[PDB]
């Protein structure tokens, strides 16, 4: 018809049986007009359920147009949109303004794209009444300038919202800006800097409240500088910890999370000299998942290209491996 | 021990606990060992020494083979200097010689109080016996070979340091 | 005014001594009890001993027929239990006459608490010691266990059990329900009800009792019956006949 | 034969103190945080739901009563002295006044009813005091939303947020910030979901909280659905799936 | 025939009666070589070997008796050899009285394992 | 003890006895709230010891529990103080 | 005694950041520690 739910499943038959560029041109028509259920806010057309409706078209463009470099027209869309949203409730304004710039950091592709449209939604905040979770926002900033090798861009800005978190209440955001302030000293060559945050990072963790997850994650981070700063065995023990709490989550636990502890927990064993237990780690299956990739094959050659006192083996397997492993 | 263990059965209960705790250890330190659980600590028996209690304590002695040391806890109350550290530390010594053997403590208030009411007379004396038994426990020589019981009627007169796990951790009630 | 244990006021705590003894040693009279619902029943185990040859244990009741579909459960001595009785026997008869109606578990529950919470804070009487579990098969909700207990404290359940053995029936029925995805089990008949009763029982307290020392009742709508005595081994040679 | 004491349980103390109200506010410190607010659009009060039991139901437990139709009432302190007070203020609030003068006594005549209740009872010997504090949140249509304490002793002040059991004052920290006055009802929930995650920890869920507002209507709380004559209750108490929804909603 | 069988079957609820399962009467022996041989020769040995070892799963004059009268049908079932072989292995996993756990003593025990174990490395 | 910090007690005890995929952190933190950090590793120290004298090699989610149960009570006593249930 | 404990809280912040002096930093954020502790629950 012309109400937001029939033009929603005519859109996305749309990108199906087409493109997402046919598509985009009947959400805009569903905008410009297009009679719709209660008040107007497009001078035909909602904007409130429009909106909801509106985080799911963002998105299904959102993926493609950073990779596609169709990135242009992505970047202007949400600026025009968002002032719709002020015509709406606080909590409307909140929910959709946080998401965004999430949405297209699921499949990161134009860092450069990203960071334009996250600006303005940092100027847009303040016209409501929020200026509590725009530090929030530039730890998104951050992430994207760690990404594009500005370990030193990123540190001028990251202290600063430190400074703010602490006396807003946005204690739940400072774990998350302790464990990034963490990965910029690491890189810049502060391995000092880099554990003082976390027992930061740990304080604050335990204050709240929080997910299984997120505290597995610093102990990931501990169990990482404890490999650069020394004690195999106090990394072994987190890596441990983290392996187990995973297991019980079963194989609920992210891709990216599980994969990478067990990377490191393998190779902490090799340079701690406990290869036996590397061979263990691969018969169990509680403890390595159903998981095979190159890494797992390359700490498997070389702690047995260790075992043998063998040269030629470490050489083989640091070439086959390499993209991944190293 | 002058009495056996299986003579004296219709105390049965009291019994099987006594051997699940100082008989699987002592001859089989191989089991504790490959779970990586230490061995048991310090056993207490609470409840009434008239009902042959102290029968139970000669009792397990006797099956074990093990070297049966029985203590006046007063005894270890001597009026000199150190002559009270000597013999903590002669008992000690002797039980890793004599090992397996049961350490059995007579009437623990003595060497165990709590304070008599906080102040002091001659409960001194008790507070340096006392540390010394939470010494050699927390120490680097661990308890598996030589096992060590603690009797007293009433739990109303032990320490509060022994009450926690890992000074005593098994406690056998009379039932 | 007195002291906080020679009459009944407040502790220096804020607590109340009479309550929490009121709560402990009522239950280690050698009586465990647990109470499970069925599909179209109720079903309460309980423990009930004799120790003389010489004690007619028939007069020996500790479950309770509070009306003709009504059962009371008491944990606890006799000399509190009829006191309880006296005022549950007068509460199901009142609310007959006056409402019209039978009396529901929960009312009866609800009434007695704020009743033993008066007598608390009275300076001249206890609060009873007793443990009140009150059954039925009501018409206004299906099969139904809710429990009182000594502080002026009540709360519903859906299943329960007293004595130190609670924690072990109780991780045996919410394993059990957790996988099914029901606190009900389905059966029509009673004796499949109490054999599935049995079941977590013995399991739980880790023994099985004769005839004489246990004595079940058994909700049903409108009618609540005790087990006879060889009615009770019927049902353990049942599940011994399947074995 | 019978009873005979009638000597007052509760009596003063060298320093002007009187030892029953000391004791019994040590309990309420102890019992578990509840808190209310107006929300200037209505008013929202939560207070903690608790099991006993996996296998009991929460349903027959009472943490949060409707005094009178408008009106609710939460607590910290002792449960049974809680669930009796609920009673007589039930009791003389229906007698005195729902066809006096017509209708529910309002929010401040309340407060003092219940008031006397707990002085009564402070004053007379045979019984002890009442060990309990409440917060009532309420609604009455010649004051609007209001929120009192009401104390063990029976000492009241007007408040217009607070929260009373542990953990107080930090609570009251968030609260403050929060709001101050203006704000819909589902924000208001939204900030005491979050005030209460900080105030508890070791697991959290909508599931352990006990959520009642006072500020809104259905046709279905006129109890009717034909021609008004009245105006009727505006208490709801919401189930735990709604809960669930305002704390999945930013 | 009938009659000989039923003598077995009426003489076996007499025997539960009998058994000893509290202070009752008496633990024998004597009954069970009644039952046992008698149906074997109502029947076969096979047939007994079935029947018997769902009754075992109940009472039976104290267990000794029952691992007794295992042994010598186990005796036959290996000497026709086939599914007889198969049968001595279904037997011993269902009831637990020639590798008895309600005693850990016994010749007869040791005897009834060692014979299966030999058939099956073979 | 906060519930991240009991939690990591349970798995540094867990890691030196016999573990396997049961030994479920998530029950654990239901069954256990802020006791200290001498307590928590007391606690679970005993329960691996005290298994293994039930003639127990394995340990398991079930057999912490079953140690457990027997050595917090052996009195009844309903629900937790006067104060709320 | 506060005043006195501000400076001894400031100088364990000097001290983890190797520094061989203590700045103003360290006091304010010490003042934070005390005033968190006055206003308990």
């Amino acid at each position: 018809m012309s109400l937001p739910g029939s033009k929603l499943e005519e859109a996305r038959r749309l990108v199906n049986e087409k493109q997402y560029n046919e598509a985009e041109q009947v959400y805009l028509s569903l905008l410009d007009k297009d009679s719709s259920q209660s008040s107007a806010a497009a001078g035909a057309s909602v904007d409130d359920k429009r909106r909801n409706e509106q985080e799911t078209s963002i998105l299904e463009l959102g993926q493609l147009y950073v990779t596609m470099g169709a990135k242009d027209k992505l970047r202007e869309f949400i600026p025009h949109s968002t002032e719709y949203m002020m015509q709406f409730a606080k909590s409307k304004t909140v929910k959709v303004l946080k998401t965004l710039i999430e949405k297209f950091e699921q499949v990161p592709d134009s860092l450069d794209d990203q960071i334009f449209v996250c600006e303005k939604s940092i100027e847009f905040a303040k016209r409501e009444k929020r200026v509590f979770l725009k530090h929030s926002l530039s730890i998104k900033l951050a992430t994207l300038h760690y990404q594009k090798k500005q370990y030193k861009d990123s540190l001028a800005l990251i202290n600063d919202l430190l400074r703010e978190f602490k006396k807003l209440d946005d204690k739940p955001s400072l774990v998350d800006v302790h464990l990034l302030e963490s990965k910029v000293y690491h890189k810049l060559r502060n391995l000092a800097k880099s554990k003082a945050s976390l027992t930061a990072a740990r304080t604050a963790a335990n204050s709240i409240y929080c997910p299984t997850q997120t505290v597995a994650e610093l102990d990931l981070m501990s169990g990482i500088l404890h490999c650069e700063d020394k004690d195999y065995k106090t990394a072994f023990s987190y890596f441990f910890e983290s392996f187990e709490s995973y297991h019980n989550l079963t194989t609920h636990n992210s891709y990216e999370k599980a994969c990478q502890v067990l990377k490191y927990m393998l190779l902490s064993k090799i340079m701690l000299n406990l290869i036996d237990d590397v061979k263990n780690i691969l018969n169990a299956k509680y403890t390595k998942e159903t998981y095979q990739s190159r890494g797992i094959d390359a700490m498997k050659a070389v702690a047995e290209a260790y075992n043998n006192r063998s040269l030629l083996d470490f050489n083989t397997a640091l070439k086959q491996y390499e993209k991944e492993l190293m | 021990g002058e009495i056996t263990f299986d003579g004296i059965g219709g105390l049965t209960e009291q019994i099987r606990e006594l051997r699940e705790v100082i008989e699987l250890p002592l001859k089989n330190p191989e089991i504790f060992q490959r779970v990586g659980i230490k061995p048991p600590k310090g056993v207490l028996l609470y409840g009434p020494p008239g009902t042959g209690k102290t029968l139970l304590a000669k009792a397990v002695a006797a099956t074990i083979g093990a070297n049966f040391i029985f203590s006046p806890a007063s005894g270890i109350v001597d009026k000199y200097i150190g002559e009270s550290a000597r013999i903590i530390r002669e008992m000690f010594a002797y039980a890793k010689e004599h090992e397996p053997c049961i350490i059995f403590m007579d009437e623990v208030d003595a060497i165990g109080g709590r304070r008599f009411s906080e102040g002091t007379s001659a409960d001194r004396e008790i507070q340096r016996t006392l540390m010394e038994l939470l010494t050699q426990m927390d120490g680097f020589d661990n308890l598996g070979q030589t096992k060590i019981i603690m009797a007293t009627n009433r739990p109303d007169t032990l320490d509060p340091a022994l009450l926690r796990p890992g000074r005593l951790d098994r406690k056998v009630e009379i039932p | 005014a007195g002291y906080d244990r020679h009459i009944t006021i407040f502790s220096p705590e804020g607590r109340l001594y009479q309550v929490e003894y009121a709560f402990k040693a009522t239950n280690q009279t050698n009586i465990n009890s647990l109470a499970v619902r069925g599909k179209d029943c109720t079903v309460v185990i309980s423990q009930k001993k004799v120790p003389d040859k010489l004690l007619d244990p028939t007069t020996v009741s500790y479950i309770f027929c509070i009306s003709r579909t009504i059962g009371m459960v008491v944990n606890g001595p006799i000399p509190d239990a009829r006191n309880a009785a006296l005022r549950a026997k007068a509460e199901a008869a009142e609310f007959r006459y006056k409402y019209g109606y039978d009396m529901p578990c929960d009312v009866l529950a609800k009434r007695m608490a704020n009743l033993s919470q008066i007598y608390t804070q009275r300076a001249y009487m206890r609060p009873l010691g007793v443990i009140l579990t009150f059954v039925s098969v009501d018409e206004e909700l299906g099969p139904s266990i809710y429990k009182t207990d000594p502080a002026g404290y009540y709360v519903g359940y859906k299943a329960t059990a007293t004595g130190p053995k609670q924690q072990e029936i109780t991780t045996n029925l919410e394993n059990h329900f957790k996988k099914s995805k029901i606190d009900h089990i389905n059966e029509e008949s009673w004796e499949k009800v109490v054999e599935f009763a049995i079941t977590h029982m013995i399991d739980a307290l880790g023994t099985e009792f004769s005839k004489n020392d246990l004595e079940v009742g058994v909700a049903t709508k409108d009618k609540f019956f005790t087990l006879s005595a060889e009615n009770i081994e019927e049902r353990l040679v049942a599940i011994a006949e399947q074995d | 034969m019978t009873d005979r004491y009638s000597f007052s349980l509760t009596t003063f103390s060298p320093s002007g103190k009187l030892g029953q109200i000391d004791y019994a506010l040590t309990a309420v410190k102890q019992g578990v945080t509840s808190l209310g607010i107006k929300a200037t659009n209505g008013v929202v009060i939560a207070t903690e739901k608790k099991s006993s039991s996996p296998l009991a139901m929460s349903e027959t437990l009472s943490k949060v009563s409707l005094l009178t139709p408008d009106i609710g009432a939460v607590y910290s302190g002792m449960g049974p002295d809680y669930r009796v007070l609920v009673d007589k203020s039930r009791k003389v609030a229906h007698t005195s006044y729902k066809r006096i003068y017509g209708e529910y006594p309002p929010t401040k005549l309340l407060v003092s009813e219940v008031a006397k209740i707990m002085q009564e009872a402070t004053q007379s010997g045979g019984v002890r005091p009442f060990g309990v504090s409440l917060l009532i949140a309420g609604h009455d249509e010649f004051n609007g939303f209001s929120l009192y304490q009401v104390d063990p002793s029976g000492s009241y002040f007007p408040w217009k947020a607070t929260a009373i059991g542990k953990g107080s004052v930090a609570a009251k920290t968030f609260l403050e910030k929060r709001w101050n006055d203006e704000l819909e009802l589902e924000d208001a929930i939204h900030i005491a979901l979050l005030t209460l995650k900080e105030s508890v920890e070791g697991e959290f869920n909508g599931d352990t909280i006990e959520l009642a507002i006072i500020g809104d209507e259905n046709p279905d709380l006129l109890g009717y659905t034909g021609i008004p004559t009245d105006k009727g209750p505006r208490f709801r108490k919401l189930t735990s799936q709604e809960i669930n929804d305002r704390l999945e909603a930013l | 025939a009938q009659n000989d069988c039923n003598s077995a079957l009426d003489q076996l609820l007499v025997l539960e009666k009998k058994t000893r399962q509290a202070s009752d009467l008496a633990s024998s022996k004597e009954v069970l070589a009644k039952i046992v041989d008698l149906l074997a020769s109502r029947n076969k040995w096979d047939d007994l070997n079935e029947q018997l070892t769902l009754l075992s799963k109940k009472h039976g004059q104290l267990k000794l008796s029952i691992q007794y009268m295992i042994q010598k049908v186990m005796e036959y079932l290996k000497s026709s050899k086939s599914l007889d072989l198969n049968t001595r292995i279904s037997v011993i996993e269902t009831i637990r009285v020639v590798t008895e756990n309600k005693i850990f003593v016994e010749v007869e025990r040791a005897r009834v394992t060692k014979d299966l174990v030999e058939i099956k490395k073979e | 003890r906060d519930r991240r910090e009991r939690r990591l007690i349970f798995g540094t005890i867990a890691s030196k006895m016999s573990l396997a995929p049961e030994a479920d952190l998530d029950s654990l933190i239901i069954r256990n709230d802020s006791l200290s950090g001498a307590v928590i590793a007391a606690i679970m120290q005993e329960a691996g010891l005290r298994a293994v004298r039930k003639n127990r090699y394995v340990i398991l989610q079930s057999d912490l529990e079953e140690a457990y149960a027997t050595q917090v009570k052996t009195d009844n006593t309903v629900d937790k103080f006067d104060f709320y249930k | 005694a506060d005043v006195k404990g501000v400076c001894t809280e400031a100088g364990m912040y000097a001290l983890r950041e190797r520094r061989i002096h203590v700045t103003q930093e360290d006091f304010e954020l010490a003042v934070g520690k005390v005033m968190n502790k006055n206003q308990e629950t």
